[PDB]
This record gives structure tokens, sequence and C-alpha cells, in this order.
């Protein structure tokens, strides 16, 4: 069954440039054209690249001609896309799909175009009050760029699990909170452990949420 | 370069009625061999697209019965048969007829519930971050609908402007409510300065304005 793939992504200078690649899986990858698409912040779906089976059709977005390169590897089943001369609106999630349909999609992988150094999350218990329902949660606050993962009790805890979208602060670094309600007399019966992982810092913490 | 224009931007629809989106392309849609290569798409928010519904009519494998696709030349239309809570979410049409490919600007749809008045909570600052000379104080709006609340932020009742960021969830794809967080930002040094914190909530499901608040170390 079908597996799409990306990586290649994170934190690049302006100027400077990456190579994305898009592994596949579960299907026939010679016989359908891939399509790279990509999606600004808070923004819509807009088409990037294009190539068919036998890499004969390529087709590039106005907006990427001249920087951008598609590329696929039918024996590695690798789909690829080297950017180069990067700008500050390249700044997107950028997705590899599958045949004109757009059938299916990978998981996406996060592109941020910076001059800003990357710098790792603190995280913060916020601890719960004393009833009804009951919230705690943990601040994630000073981090550099998106994304960071969200868990509680390793994804054993799913029930009531709230993670906010990220603000930029004034300090143009990010924060977001992960609040769980959980029925006020369960508190102090189960253990509460916020697990946060941001992959472009190398930082994984995992922080005890505990009454106050 | 086909321009998709999609509308409506917004739509609220209650809980197992019909729904209709509209795409309107620049110039007609249909392809040398014939065929009309323009496809439907959801995606829930920080979640990959679905494809619901390509070639204009034919739904793609697992997409429930309810979703419809219909149109020729320049006029297409999704329609939705009865809106489930899980159809929340934004649509886009998307072209492959011509290259740019190119898609429709989105189609939020929105689920119209009862009234849900938020559960409030407010966070003191944790002992370990006082420690790095800032302070952040957490309120949070659970479970609320309609998504209009306002949350002002009172230290010892004065009224606070421009130290607060506010962060709202998308709409809940069970019981279709929102979720919203408000951060105080202070240093440590005025965070000691004053004593009562409290934020309160302007809410349509409230008669009253709801204050949770906490006294600094007590």
């Amino acid at each position: 069954e079908v597996q799409l793939l990306e990586s290649g992504g994170g934190l690049v200078k302006p100027g400077g440039s990456l190579r994305l690649s898009c592994a596949a899986s579960g299907f026939t990858f010679n016989e359908y054209m891939m399509n790279w698409v990509r999606q600004p912040p808070g923004k819509g779906l807009e088409w990037v690249s294009s190539i068919s089976g036998t890499s004969t059709y390529i087709n590039y977005a106005d907006s990427v001609k001249g920087r951008f390169t598609i590329s696929r590897d039918n024996a590695k089943n690798s789909l690829y896309l080297q950017m180069n001369s990067l700008r500050s609106d390249d700044t997107a999630m950028y997705y590899c799909a599958r045949g004109s349909t757009g059938g299916y999609w990978g998981q996406g992988t996060l592109i941020t175009v910076s001059s800003a150094s990357t710098k790792g999350p603190s995280v913060f218990p916020l601890a719960p009050s004393s009833g009804g329902t009951a919230a705690l949660g943990c601040l994630v606050k000073d981090y550099f760029p998106e994304p960071v993962t969200v868990s509680w009790n390793s994804g054993a805890l799913t029930s009531g699990v709230h993670t906010f979208p990220a603000v930029l602060q004034s300090s143009g670094l990010y924060s977001l909170s992960s609040v769980v309600t959980v029925p006020s007399s369960s508190l102090g019966t189960q253990t509460y452990i916020c697990n946060v992982n941001h992959k472009p810092s190398n930082t994984k913490v995992d922080k005890k949420v505990e009454p106050k | 370069d086909i321009v998709m224009t999609q509308t409506p931007l917004s739509s609220a629809v209650t809980l197992g009625q019909p729904a209709s989106i509209s795409c309107r392309s620049s110039q007609r849609l249909v392809h040398s061999d014939g065929n009309t290569y323009l496809s439907w798409l959801h995606q829930r928010p920080g979640q990959p697209p679905r494809l619901l519904i390509y070639k204009v009519s034919l739904r793609f494998s697992g997409v429930p019965d309810r979703f419809s696709g219909s149109g020729a030349g320049t006029d297409f239309t999704l329609k939705i048969s009865r809106v489930e809570a899980e159809d929340v979410g934004i649509y886009y049409c998307m072209q492959a007829t011509q290259f740019p490919l190119t898609f429709g600007g989105g189609t939020k749809v929105e689920i119209k519930r009862t009234v849900a008045a938020p559960s409030v909570f407010i966070f003191p600052p944790s002992d370990e971050q006082l420690k790095s000379g800032t302070a952040s104080v957490v309120c949070l709006l659970n479970n609320f609908y309609p998504r209009e609340a306002k949350v002002q932020w009172k230290v010892d009742n004065a009224l606070q402007s421009g130290n607060s960021q506010e962060s709202v969830t998308e709409q809940d794809s069970k019981d279709s409510t929102y979720s919203l967080s408000s951060t105080l930002t202070l240093s440590k040094a005025d965070y000691e300065k004053h004593k009562v914190y409290a934020c309160e909530v302007t809410h349509q499901g409230l008669s009253s304005p709801v204050t949770k608040s906490f006294n600094r170390g007590e």
C-alpha cells in the first residue's frame, strides 16, 4: 500500500540551496507523473513542478523557473527537487503528490528561508489548579524554526489534547502551548508527561506535569 | 494559466444539512483526449490533502457517497448531501488539464452547532521560567462555540494592552467546538511588582463575563 515520504527540509539562508527527496512505495513509480506542490503559511496550495514517468515532460511554475530543477531516479523510487537562489517567499510546506488526479500526497516537509539562527525550545509545565474538567499543559517557548511535535505519555494520551498553532513573538522566536483536559477526580491517579521534539535543533525534552 | 475562482470563501452549515462549493475556470477545461481533469481535495488543518473527486464526478476509493461532483465547460460543483462533523476543513478544486497546474483559493466549511460556553483555566508561570528572568501567564478557553471570544488581562485590576498573544485551534472534527490560548508576557521584576493576575472572558454563551484569577505565590 501507498507510502510517500519527503525529506531534505529545514532552515536555509536567503540565496542558499536545498535538495528535497521523496521516496515512494506500494505502486509502480515509473507508471505515474510526480508533482511538487507547496503551501505558504496560512495560504492555499501552489503547484511548483511536474515530471513524467519517462522524465520527458518536465514543467515548472513561473515563480520557480530558473532557480529550481526536478529529477526522478525510477530505480531508487525517488523524486528530487534541487532548489537554488532561495527567497523568503519560498518559505512553505513542500508535498510530493502522485498523478494529475492528486490521489496520494506525502506527509510534507517544511522549508524556512531565514537568516535567523536555529534555537531550541524551553518547555515549562502548565500545572492544574484543583471541579468537573481539569486542565494541564506544556508551554514550548522561544524556538526557531518550526516545527515542534508534542505528544503526551509517548502517544498513550490523545483524548482531550489541543496543541495550539505557534505564535511568532517580538523576539522573532516561536511559542506554542499544548493542553490536555482530564476529569478533575482523575488528577494524581494518572501520570502526565509532555514529550516535545524540535528536530531542527536536535532537541528532545520529556517534562512531567504535576499539581502545584 | 487557467484561473480557478472558488465560491464561497466560507460556508457555515447545520449538521445533516446539504452543502455546495463552486469552482469557475477562466477558459474551457476539456483536454485534447476529450476528458476533463478537474479534482476536489479536502485538507484538515496541519494534515496533507486527501482526494475526494477526480475527472469532475468520480469518487476516489474510500470517499463516502455523500460527496458528489458535477459541471462542464467552465462551471463545476462539489456537493455534500448531508455534512458530518468530520467534513470541517478547507476544500480545493484543482485543474490538471493544462499546465500551469492551478488550484482554487479555497473554501472553509464551518459546522453550525448549539452555543457552548468556554471552560476557562489560568496557569501561573513555572518556577524554572521565573529563574530565566521572564514570566508567562497562560489563559485557556476550551471547547466553545461560536469562535468569537474576547480575553481581557488584568494585573491588580489594571487593564493590560499589547503584552498578550492569542492562538485559536481549528474547529474540532467531533464536537465542532474551538479552543483558545492567551499568553501574557512580563519580566520577572514586573511580575513580582503585582499580586493578583486574572483573565476575564467574554463569549455569547456567558450572560456575564467569567474571570479566573490567582494570587502570586499564594
